[PDB]
């Protein structure tokens, strides 16, 4: 049928519930020594480079918060270019577990815990900016609610309060419905594990699971209303980051059409994020059986909805810049197309709007190798995008004798390129602990597909 | 109540600098060192601005003295997370450096890049190297004479702008 | 002590179709414990919904009306500040702070509140020591009938237990 | 195959076509009382059956995209409602023919003193002018029509020749491209049209604004449609109660994310309250025009996200229509309330044409959108979803 | 600190009796604090709590 | 079976009497450390001279 032909191209040849979650409980419960190379060669590049997270973070707490080459002009540069970046990647980790859900759609099920997690440890790496590129880190939890002995509360005007509220949310909702997405799973992880201790471990994590005909319909409401709330939580999480440069009178800051583009810019970086860590994932680790090529056709096309409008959003910040008789957003143009950052601009339509625009065609989508590219190509491509909002609008602004430049200093990149060590760090730790993709969301889609191919 | 306004009458400021130093004398403002001044961190709550208007061969030069203009509508205020720069019943953006924890989001939303920012424990700054962090709490004791006995000595991660000198108007 | 007796299955439409039954014959105190959530299951053991997003609603309209009437008092009650020249009731720059207090407010009603729901933070339920229920978490369906409802005899329920399809109907001591 | 379908929409074409006569009849009567007046509120009347024309086009690729249930039983709700583009583009004559004459009804960039005594508006004049404003409208109307009348025939040779996968990826290889030629043909529309009323002030998000209104008003009209051709039993196919709850799904994420940008517009304009984004939002929150403002954030927002939260009014047809028909009754009251405070803005005027010319250009677009369906057996029945659609309703 | 500032009239007392460590606020210390804020002229709430005060 | 029957009461006081107990910590040091008149010397004789 129909709907068979596109459930047939999500699994692989054929699969029953014992192989679905054998192909799972073997990438997980396999013995300590017996785990697959590359994993401890590369979570002691991932453990090196928190080594350098937390020495960029030592450095930072004690000589200060200008190791980092932030001027007065630009003060704000890696620190939330990354951060905005970081949380960035986090978006399309949700709109594949949670967005998707809403759709029921099933080409969200072996990608849903490889990017449900990925959220969880972009946003471990994103929910640190915000509190360590203040100046005084140690100050940090005036920006929460509490009667405290003063009586000063955070303002609830300015968007980094918002933040506050965006980024603790998406942390504390992201991970409880990945938590709730687990307890299946360490269910059967528990059953599997045939290993007291391991089976302990497992079975303390799945509370009392237990499966059940009544704890079943409890979850498939908690899952969805979850997916239905984490569906306007990331619309507004990257929004509300979106805010902490629209509710500024600045020039290349004040577009209103941020929202829907930082939106869409993070469910741009994010995608790319997710190809970035699945072709990998579906090589390395043998899951060709459940994360099909399909999987990647489709996030292609998902990256690729997004990315015309971000390749919009360039267009709705260049038009109404120019449209907008302001002699401070005509400059906007001729400070990103001309300029001394010109070369950022350009190093982003080139990678934005112009490198993948290959994701049309299946022959660079289904083709692993170019989907890999362009992902690169977004991921560094977004990142500029983050430079060119931030930096680019910054260093050239009102007040000519306000103009920076902001070289980044040597503790922004061994803090940047150290976050990925705290994403690698966490990420090969999930990879190795919990099951790296779902099982009973695996397992449907299997009786899916067997109870499409009873009727034919 | 007292509406504290300013009004500088760009016709006659030939560039003196003297008041960039008497905002120093009197605001207990840190010196920084040129390893952080050619990074835009020069601790100056009022600056002169030459702009060499036309034909670079002889130009006009004119001087805009560029100090916190204590907005009424100010936008570095709607943007402090934790609520420390806040305007006055009196009429002036009073900024408060205790409550501000480093955002340094403030300067952003200024759109005149007035605020400037402790970034490093400017304090003592040719005489301690602000890079290090082993003497950033030890003050020279002969120093701490020349500083106003009612404007705060700044700390690490905090901004500071113009204040109308408010240990004047207090 | 006796907890029920359970009915192992291969496949996951032969029990449903037997769920469907055990309510039609008159059973109340009884669950099918499965892999996957079979859709049709419930509805067919009698649960007739939950009433988990009602709860997640009340806590989400308190975790709104709750967040929007305290920055409202933090700036009009409670030290009202002229933070830019914006008035005190700014009715905007409340909503993108009372929105993530109504979705983080039900995200924790919605897992804290299905798991409460559910008696999950409990390990040791009398199923669990079945000859076989290990496998109900990766491949087998089951279906156990309490020892609580008086329509259940150990000799009797049995027999039909095995009126069903089963695999193997076993007695779950507790 | 109702046999009472054909007489049926026939009756609503010729009925609408008289109401959209006469009501178009009075307009113009009304026009040679106050020449403005009219242009005033025929603007106001364009976008709402404008962007209810052009919303029908956009999900209408949308649902050629994604494989979904919805969408099959809209297939021809939408193919009708995009092909009244041929409508809206004769419909838009009374507006060109207005910037074509020395008037200055419409546009103010027209008048050859706002162009010469402010300094914001003659930096725009490259954009707004005269000879490339109508030049834009025809390539809109080219673009639009043609990606509504390509979805058409490759529609209706679904239906003739039979479905097959090159004709389904020929939908996908348009409906792709199309949405991006759709949406930037419309922020050239939104500001000509929408925008441009208030040329001293540019805003990006303003033709975002409408697209997820575009998105209600299709959607909305999808549940209301879908019951007046189910209540009167017209319909080819039982409306499965999943996939009614699926148009309820989408009206409801629809007016959370219409909120989600009206309102960002206004956070972020409010915020930074530069003098040249404010003037928009300042003239429709003084005067009277907080009136209609407070109505988009309770009546339009609030009161539609309480009701369409539950199951209950999002499964049942009876109380998901009357949320339809309500949204319909507000986003008329929205787009009064963004369209028409361009003229007037210091005060709250309504006018009695702003109910007749809104009952005229919709009364054709009625009439148009009805002789669109009855060229479609309104299932088209050599469809790969339609053998999933009789199942979920024969259960 | 505040608390004084935004409400005066609880523990203001005449300008005679400050110096007058045995002075227990009368049972009616509000209307006649209340009428001491008038006679003081001490400003209001607004004007004494706003960061500037102290801070300076 | 994992997990004996006296990780019943074990886990069902952990969330019952030991969460209400680990919020009456961080709140008997919330006030001890930040609201009480101990950790500011009220009362407390300062020796002089
Ligand atoms: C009630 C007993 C008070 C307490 C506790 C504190 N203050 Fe006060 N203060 C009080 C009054 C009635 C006034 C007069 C205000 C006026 O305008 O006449 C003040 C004033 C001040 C001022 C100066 C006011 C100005 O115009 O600048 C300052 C700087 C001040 N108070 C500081 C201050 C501090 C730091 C306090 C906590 C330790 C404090 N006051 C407490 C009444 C009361
Ligand atoms: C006089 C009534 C004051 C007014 C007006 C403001 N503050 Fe205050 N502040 C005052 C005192 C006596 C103290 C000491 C408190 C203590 O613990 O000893 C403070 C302290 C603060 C702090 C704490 C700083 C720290 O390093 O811990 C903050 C953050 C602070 N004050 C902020 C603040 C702001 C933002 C104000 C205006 C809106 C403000 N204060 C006014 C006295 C008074
Ligand atoms: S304003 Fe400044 S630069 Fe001008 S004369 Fe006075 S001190 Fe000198
Ligand atoms: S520092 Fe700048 S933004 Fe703040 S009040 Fe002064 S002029 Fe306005
Ligand atoms: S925005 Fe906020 S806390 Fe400090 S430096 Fe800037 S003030």
């Amino acid at each position: 049928s129909a709907y068979g032909k596109m459930l047939e191209e999500l699994l692989g040849p054929k699969q029953t519930y014992e192989s679905v979650t054998r192909t799972i409980g073997d990438i997980v419960l396999t013995p300590i020594r017996k785990t697959p190379w590359g994993w401890p060669v590369g979570f002691v590049i991932a453990a090196l480079g928190l080594l350098m997270y937390l020495f960029s973070l030592a450095v930072l707490f004690t000589v200060g918060v200008g190791v980092w080459g932030i001027n007065i002009p630009v003060a704000w540069g890696f620190d939330i270019i990354n951060f905005v970046w970081w949380i960035g990647i986090g978006h399309a980790g949700t709109l594949i577990s949670a967005i998707l859900l809403l759709f029921r759609q099933d080409w969200r099920t072996s990608i849903n815990r490889a990017a449900e997690a990925m959220t969880i440890f972009a946003v471990a790496c994103a929910g640190i900016y915000p509190l360590v590129h203040t100046g005084r880190p140690w100050l940090d939890y005036w920006m929460l609610p509490y009667p405290g002995t003063l009586g000063m509360w955070p303002q609830f005007r300015s968007a980094l309060e918002w933040d506050v509220f965006a980024i603790s949310t998406y942390a504390t909702v992201s991970i409880l419905f990945w938590y709730l997405g687990l307890i299946p799973d360490l269910a059967s992880l528990r059953d599997r594990a045939t290993n007291i201790w391991v089976k302990r471990f497992y079975g303390f994590l799945a509370l009392g699971w237990r499966g059940g005909a009544r704890d079943w319909n409890r979850y498939e409401v908690a899952s969805l209303i979850l997916a239905g709330l984490s569906t306007p939580l990331v619309l507004s999480v990257h929004s509300i980051i979106s805010l902490d440069f629209a509710i500024s009178q600045l020039p290349g800051w004040h577009v209103t059409v941020f929202p829907p583009y930082f939106v869409a810019g993070a469910v741009y970086c994010g995608f790319a994020m997710v190809i970035l860590l699945l072709v990998p994932l579906r090589r390395w680790y043998k899951l060709h059986d459940l994360i099909t090529i399909k999987h990647f056709d489709l996030m292609g096309k998902v990256m690729l909805a997004s990315g015309l409008v971000v390749a919009y959003g360039y267009f709705a910040e260049i038009f109404y810049a120019w449209y907008s008789a302001n002699i401070y957003e005509y400059f906007l143009i001729t400070n990103r197309t001309m300029g001394p950052y010109a070369w950022s601009y350009w190093a982003l339509i080139v990678l934005n709007v112009a490198i993948p625009q290959l994701l049309w065609f299946k022959r660079f989508r289904v083709s692993l190798p170019w989907l890999f590219f362009i992902s690169i190509c977004i991921n560094i491509g977004m990142w500029f995008e983050r430079w060119v909002i931030i930096v680019l609008s910054l260093h050239r602004d009102f007040l000519p004798s306000s103009w920076g430049y902001y070289t980044p200093s040597v503790w922004d990149i061994s803090l940047y390129a150290g976050s990925f060590g705290w994403f690698f760090f966490l990420f090969f730790l999930f990879i190795r602990l919990l099951p790296a993709i779902s099982i009973f969301e695996v397992r449907d889609l299997v009786h899916k597909t067997e109870t499409e191919k009873a009727l034919a | 109540g007292y509406k504290w306004g300013m009004s500088i009458d760009l016709n006659v400021c030939n560039s003196c600098n003297a008041c960039v130093v008497a905002c120093q004398s009197e605001n207990n403002i840190p010196v920084v060192g040129k390893d952080e001044v050619w990074l835009g961190r020069e601790m100056h709550w009022i600056r002169i601005d030459q702009y060499y208007v036309g034909d670079e061969h002889t130009p006009n030069v004119y001087n805009m003295v560029m100090l916190c203009q204590q907005c009424e509508h100010a936008p570095c205020e709607i943007v402090c997370p934790v609520a420390a720069t806040v305007h006055d019943a009196e009429g002036l953006n009073n900024m408060v450096y205790n409550r501000c924890v480093g955002t340094k989001y403030c300067s952003n939303n200024c759109p005149y890049k007035v605020r400037r920012f402790n970034f490093l424990q400017y304090q003592d700054v040719p005489y301690r190297s602000p890079i290090d962090a082993s003497t950033e709490n030890d003050s020279i004791p002969v120093l701490k004479m020349m500083r106003n006995p009612d404007v705060t000595v700044r700390a690490r991660g905090v901004m500071e702008k113009c204040t109308f000198c408010v240990q004047r108007i207090n | 002590t006796l907890y029920g007796l359970m009915a192992e299955f291969d496949d996951a439409e032969a029990l449903l179709a037997a769920a469907e039954k055990t309510r039609d014959a008159g059973y109340k105190q009884f669950e099918a414990y499965t892999p996957m959530p079979i859709h049709g299951l419930d509805e067919a053991v009698g649960y007739r919904g939950t009433r988990l997003p009602w709860v997640i609603f009340g806590a989400g309209l308190l975790g709104a009306s709750g967040m929007f009437a305290l920055q409202t008092w933090i700036n009009l009650v409670e030290y009202p500040l002229n933070i830019g020249g914006r008035p005190l009731f700014s009715w905007p720059a409340f909503i993108p702070a009372t929105f993530e207090g109504m979705v983080l407010l039900s995200a924790f009603a919605a897992v804290f509140g299905m798991i409460a729901a559910c008696g999950l933070p409990r390990p040791y339920h009398p199923v669990f020591n079945a000859p076989n229920f290990e496998r109900a978490s990766v491949d087998r369906f089951f279906l156990c009938i309490e020892a609580a409802d008086p329509k259940f005899e150990l000799k009797q329920t049995r027999q039909f237990l095995e009126s069903l399809g089963p695999l193997a109907v076993s007695t779950v001591d507790n | 195959e109702p046999a009472a379908l054909r007489p049926a929409l026939g009756r609503l074409q010729q009925v609408a076509l008289i109401v959209g006569g006469v009501a178009m009849l009075l307009a113009v009567a009304g026009a040679f009382l106050g020449a403005a007046q009219f242009f005033h509120s025929y603007i106001f009347a364009y976008f709402f059956w404008m962007a209810l024309s052009l919303g029908g086009l956009l999900v209408l690729m949308i649902n050629h995209l994604t494989q979904g249930v919805w969408g099959l039983m809209l297939r021809r709700l939408l193919e009708a409602a995009a092909l009244t583009l041929p409508l809206m583009a004769i419909l838009f004559l009374p507006i060109a023919a207005e910037t074509l004459m020395g008037t200055h009804y419409l546009f103010p960039w027209t008048n050859p003193e706002v162009v010469a005594n402010d300094e914001v508006v003659a930096l725009k004049t490259p954009y707004l002018n005269v000879p490339f404003f109508l030049a834009r409208a025809v390539i809109y109307f080219v673009l639009f029509i043609g990606m509504a009348y390509l979805l058409r025939q490759w529609s209706l040779e679904e239906d003739a020749k039979g479905f097959s996968d090159d004709l389904r990826g020929r939908f996908q290889r348009l409906s792709g491209p199309g949405i991006v030629v759709l949406v930037m043909a419309w922020t050239f529309a939104a500001t000509d049209w929408g925008m441009s009323l208030e040329p001293e002030w540019f805003s990006s998000m303003y033709p975002v604004t409408y697209i997820a209104s575009m998105l209600i008003l299709t959607f909305g009209g999808g549940i209301i449609a879908l019951a007046v051709l189910k209540s009167r039993n017209l319909l080819p196919f039982g409306i499965p109660v999943d996939r009614l709850h699926d148009l309820g799904k989408f009206l409801f994420a629809f007016v959370a994310v219409w909120a989600y940008v009206n309102f960002s517009e206004y956070l972020i304009i409010w915020s930074g309250n530069v003098p040249e984004l404010t003037p928009w939002h300042g003239h429709r929150s003084a005067g009277g025009w907080e009136i209609l403002g407070i109505v988009m954030i309770f009546g339009h927002f609030l009161l539609p996200f309480m009701l369409l939260l539950s199951r209950f009014a999002k499964r049942r047809l009876a109380n998901l229509t009357a949320i339809a028909i309500y949204l319909y009754l507000i986003e008329i009251v929205w787009y009064f309330w963004k369209i028409m405070p361009a003229f007037h803005p210091d005060g709250f005027h309504i006018h009695w044409l702003d109910l007749v010319t809104l009952i005229a250009i919709g009364g054709l677009w009625l009439g148009v959108f009805a002789w669109n369906l009855q060229r479609a057996p309104l299932l088209a029945p050599n469809d790969y979803r339609v053998p999933l659609l009789r199942r979920q309703e024969a259960s | 600190c505040l608390d004084c500032h935004r409400n005066p009239e609880k523990y203001v007392r005449p300008r005679e009796e400050v110096f007058n460590m045995a002075w227990t606020p009368p049972p009616n210390q509000l209307e006649v604090g209340r009428r001491l804020v008038q006679e003081y002229e001490i400003r209001s709430s607004w004007e004494l709590t706003n960061c500037a005060i102290c801070h300076r | 079976q994992v997990f004996d029957r006296r990780a019943n009461t074990l886990a069902r006081v952990s969330i019952f009497a030991g969460i209400p107990l680990v919020l009456a910590i961080l709140g008997g040091v919330w006030w001890l450390f930040g609201w009480s008149d101990w950790h500011r010397d009220v009362g407390v004789e300062i020796p002089q001279p």
